[PDB]
RNA sequence: ACGGAAGGGCACCACCAGGAGUGGAGCCUGCGGCUUAAUUUGACUCAACACGGGGAAACUCACCAGGUCCAGACACAAUAAGGAUUGACAGAUUGAGAGCUCUUUCUUGAUUUUGUGGGUGGUGGUGCAUGGCCGUUCUUAGUUGGUGGAGUGAUUUGUCUGCUUAAUUGCGAUAACGAACGAGACCUUAACCUACUAAAUAGUGGUGCUAGCAUUUGCUGGUUAUCCACUUCUUAGAGGGACUAUCGGUUUCAAGCCGAUGGAAGUUUGAGGCAAUAACAGGUCUGUGAUGCCCUUAGACGUUCUGGGCCGCACGCGCGCUACACUGACGGAGCCAGCGAGUCUAACCUUGGCCGAGAGGUCUUGGUAAUCUUGUGAAACUCCGUCGUGCUGGGGAUAGAGCAUUGUAAUUAUUGCUCUUCAACGAGGAAUUCCUAGUAAGCGCAAGUCAUCAGCUUGCGUUGAUUACGUCCCUGCCCUUUGUACACACC
């Protein structure tokens, strides 16, 4: 599978909550973004985490998301 | 045990004077490194000598550890007759 | 008045790569951070000693396998110092952990 | 002299095993909780993590004499090259064999078994560490062997960090109906880590943004 | 032990505990036999 | 908690589609059984049977036939310096050049001896007294507290119909909201860096000195430093990289899932390590100088020494090895790995030279090792020949005769080589195992064991498929529902 854990999803939504001006659609700039203005313990995790604080955003841009 | 008084002493002598003996768990083993007896006859000299108070005995990793107590301190001022105020493992070094 | 290029090699040996990579950068700078020549750290092959045994103290259970292991780090550095500096690099430098070893000699 | 480097660092494994042993056998009434061997230049360097190191040295510094004599002759090292020192550990409260060792010690005092165990527990998190957990095995009293744990706080039990925030050990107080074991578990707060990871690797912070109090049309400021 | 006595034990071992922290804080401050043997052997010799 | 009720699932220790087999045969090896002086013993459904790292010539070792020793602490008592006790040469004796014991008669000097109390050792018993460890449930996904809601209460709700996932993984629903343990994260290994830092113990290009062939400049080599440079390849440091990205089908346009493109990599990226709460009278007192209790303790169940035994053979069972041939055997020729190991107070890994058909021997030698063995020139495999379907030149059991190696010792044949002998076996009934990609299977190699001995194992790389990409029919487990007079919980 590749269903993304509570973590990943909870920081995701803690981010993009309070982050919105700052963050886009692109991964790799979210990436260098989740450095500066988060503490997270490893690489793939803060990816793991930005990639999915990334898709999260792509669809707001059509609609709101419950959460 | 049965061992003649030479080597009794040749073992309780070095005690008073190290204060400490080690030795491994071998009977025969001919000549034992630094004293000049059996093995087998240090390891149940001292084992007599510990069964009586005087010594304190330690095993782990096959090898006895042997403490000179203080009791024992007077025993050996006896048996090597050696007047008190004698030694042991009872010095500071020079400045050491 | 001493002191005279001796051509030296330090061998750096152990299973704690931070220690051991600390204690090996720190010459390094403390060679050329005062001007001396070498070709520096070179890391040998980090060898694995494998033990492989079974579990369990006896016989009884499906026969589970588990592998320990213990990792050997070597580098070796080359200077070319004389004596005043060497004596002085050898003694110091020193850490719990880290096996130091100093031969000389072209041959 | 002269040794392979694989066997050399065996070797060396292996001497530090035996010695470890020596101590905690011989230094239990004196919370005995570790050593380390430092090679060093023209010495051996041992230095003994006992709690109590008045007892360690002894009448004009007697004992590390019989002790260090004594792990002399054993590894055949020529006088003056071993040399012990005692150096009291820094909080008993978050190290594992000093606690079972204290438990042990308990038990032999005749507590209650949980008075005990409860005991420490309440102990070492007063040393401040985030968890810590007690588990005796084996048989009080009665005839068939129970097993208790004795928990309070926080630990986490799987992967990386276990090798790093967790200290084990398992003691066997050898009572006069059978065995029993001793098992403690401390779990150090990773904040105070001094070396290593701050966190757990689960620990995510955000930063808490900025109360703006923006608008204000363009101007510039010269200088 | 029981549970019907349970409280009895998790206070004293409190109390065991803070006794413990007595000892901990007064340690955090509290308060020759000439001739040797292989000399005798070489004086009286 | 349990059911020989019901409803859902999950999995190549389930099946489907297949693969490659085992079950038949020879032998190897374990287990039963018989046998025996003894054939030491534990373990018996998955979870006992190439398991106790269990490949036992002595040792191991426990078992059997025999022989010594005390290594019986310590305390009192007895004995006793007119000698408590110790030892012996030769002979007899004995398996023995054991003064075991006897003859004889020196010696030793308070160390012992006799006795009781008390210790002590023991692979003696008890794993149904224990610790510790392990294995099993578990290839599973479960456990809990805060504030709130229900209940007098134990308790429940959160922790749920559905959907999703490898996952109590999430989405969603929602009297719950928000969190922690376990899962995930993490860690290690295999993949990607012409980016960074470097290397005569890694290697490349150039240049010298040089060989061969062409000569027309060339082509192919030699040269642990004859110099210059470089880091692509090798090595291991620090960084980076992937987040299922972009796009699109799908779906409660939710988690997600499928496809395409790109990418070193898109099945948790592949394989591991660690792994909560709980259970079992699972296994281990035969790993431990871990341990309670019982047994035993000098004609010993201590220990050691000699010799046999664990291998004994009408036969049942299990893991294996080699095979039945022509996708083959044989004979020449090609000629390519990776994981490893290796000698100090010592004989380890061995290049090279010679002698020997061989196995081996002998003279030297490099290595405490990316430095030497070793490019481990391994095997399958590839090439050209011989044989031609014939139990054949497939197959190599059984057996005779010789020569070498390890070891104090090889007989009941440790192993190796040569000749010879040349069995069963013509693809294996009922049954049954394992597996989804660099995988299965074929194929060798190092390592553990190891003086000698792998038909075992743990890892390794070499050659490289077929068929799924599903489901609940079989089998096993999990989950709700439900019944219970069980709770020591269907033993
Ligand atoms: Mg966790
Ligand atoms: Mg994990
Ligand atoms: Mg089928
Ligand atoms: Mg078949
Ligand atoms: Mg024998
Ligand atoms: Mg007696
Ligand atoms: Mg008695
Ligand atoms: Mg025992
Ligand atoms: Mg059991
Ligand atoms: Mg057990
Ligand atoms: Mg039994
Ligand atoms: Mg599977
Ligand atoms: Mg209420
Ligand atoms: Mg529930
Ligand atoms: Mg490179
Ligand atoms: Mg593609
Ligand atoms: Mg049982
Ligand atoms: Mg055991
Ligand atoms: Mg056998
Ligand atoms: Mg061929
Ligand atoms: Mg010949
Ligand atoms: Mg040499
Ligand atoms: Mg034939
Ligand atoms: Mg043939
Ligand atoms: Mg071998
Ligand atoms: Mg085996
Ligand atoms: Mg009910």
């Amino acid at each position: 599978g590749r269903v993304r854990t509570k973590t990943v999803k909870r920081a995701s939504k803690a981010l993009i909550e309070r982050y919105y001006p700052k963050l886009t659609l692109d991964f790799q700039t979210n990436k260098r973004l989740c450095d500066e203005i988060a503490t997270i313990q490893s690489k793939r995790l803060r990816n793991k985490i930005a990639g999915y604080t990334t898709h999260l955003m792509k669809r707001i841009q059509k609609g709101p998301v419950r959460g | 045990m049965l061992m003649p008084k030479e080597d009794r002493n040749k073992i309780h002598q070095y005690l008073f004077q190290e204060g400490v003996v080690v030795a491994k768990k071998d009977f025969n083993q001919a000549k034992h490194e630094e004293i000049d007896t059996k093995n087998l006859y240090v390891i149940k000299a001292l084992q007599s000598l510990t069964s009586k108070g005087y010594v304190k005995t330690q095993f782990s990793w096959q090898y006895y550890y042997y403490t000179l107590t203080e009791e024992g301190v007077e025993y050996l001022r006896e048996y090597l007759n050696l007047p008190e105020h004698i030694v042991p493992a009872t010095y500071i070094q020079e400045r050491n | 008045q001493q002191q005279q290029i001796i051509k030296i090699r330090i061998t750096l040996t152990s299973t704690k790569v931070k220690q051991l990579e600390n204690v090996s950068s720190n010459i390094v700078k403390n060679a050329e951070q005062h001007n001396l020549v070498k070709k520096g750290p070179v890391r040998l092959p980090t060898k694995v000693l494998k033990i492989s045994t079974r579990k369990t103290p006896n016989g009884e259970g499906s026969k589970t396998w588990e592998t320990y292991e213990m990792r050997i780090h070597k580098r070796y550095i080359d200077l070319e110092a004389p004596v005043q500096i060497v004596k002085r690099i050898t003694q110091i430098t020193i850490e719990p952990g880290v096996d130091v070893e100093v031969v000389v000699a072209s041959n | 002299a002269l040794i392979s480097k694989k066997r050399k660092l065996v070797a060396d494994g292996v001497f530090y095993a035996e010695l470890n042993e020596f101590f905690t056998r011989e230094l239990a009434e004196e919370g005995y909780s570790g050593v380390e061997v430092r090679v060093t230049p023209t010495k051996t360097e041992v230095i003994i993590r006992a709690t109590r190191t008045q007892d360690v040295l002894g009448e004009n510094g007697r004992r590390i004499n019989e002790l260090t004599l004594l792990v002399q002759k054993r590894f055949k090292y020529a006088p003056g090259t071993i040399v012990l020192y005692a150096e009291r550990v820094q909080d008993r409260g978050l190290s594992a064999v000093a606690q079972a060792e204290s438990m042990k010690f308990k038990l032999l005092n005749g507590l209650a078994i949980r008075r005990a165990a409860y005991g420490v527990v309440r102990y070492v998190m007063e040393s401040g560490a985030k968890g810590c957990e007690v588990v005796v095995s084996g048989k009080l009293r009665a005839a068939r062997a129970k097993a208790m744990k004795f928990a309070d706080g926080f630990l986490i039990h799987s992967g990386q960090p276990v090798n790093d925030f967790i200290d084990t050990a398992t003691r066997h107080v050898l009572m006069r109906q059978g065995v029993l074991g001793i098992k403690v578990k401390i779990m150090r707060d990773p904040a105070k880590s001094r070396t290593g990871p701050k966190a757990l690797p689960d620990a995510v912070t955000i930063i808490e943004p900025k109360e703006e109090e923006p608008i204000l049309a363009p101007s510039v400021k010269d200088y | 032990g029981d549970d019907k006595k349970e409280l009895s034990a998790e206070k004293e071992a409190q109390a065991d505990a803070a006794a413990e922290i007595a000892e901990d804080a007064a340690e955090a401050e509290d308060a020759l036999q000439d001739y040797l043997n292989q000399q005798a052997n070489n004086q009286f010799n």
